[PDB]
């Protein structure tokens, strides 16, 4: 099963002895997730009165 | 001749691997088919000359 080099591998971007701690770099395109959009439907379904400044 | 032949073959499988491990091998299989011709089919009729002339 194991290749004859399993214990003596040179693994880049694995830290510490035994080379098993992961310190790789993340890749980030720019995607962002947020809540969904909505628009009101009931604005013409009422009688309207304005009392601004009075 | 009096025979015909056709060949058959099997398929393969997939596996997974992790760093440091070796790769396994697999064996394919095959067979054959044969068909033969045996019997003749016929129909026959016979008539006599004296009946033919009358």
């Amino acid at each position: 099963s194991d290749t004859p080099y399993k214990a003596d591998l040179s693994r880049v971007h694995w830290a510490g002895s035994n080379s098993d701690v992961d310190i790789h770099l993340e890749i980030f395109e720019g995607d962002v997730d947020s809540g969904f959009m909505y628009n009101s439907f009931f604005r013409g379904n009422s009688s309207y009165v304005s009392v601004q400044d009075q | 001749s009096n025979q015909a032949r056709i060949d058959r073959m099997n398929t393969v499988t997939i596996k997974g691997r992790t760093p440091g491990q070796k790769l396994d091998r697999e064996s394919v299989k095959n067979d054959k088919l044969v068909i033969t011709v045996d019997t003749v089919t016929y129909a026959s009729t016979v008539m006599d000359w004296q009946d033919d002339w009358t």
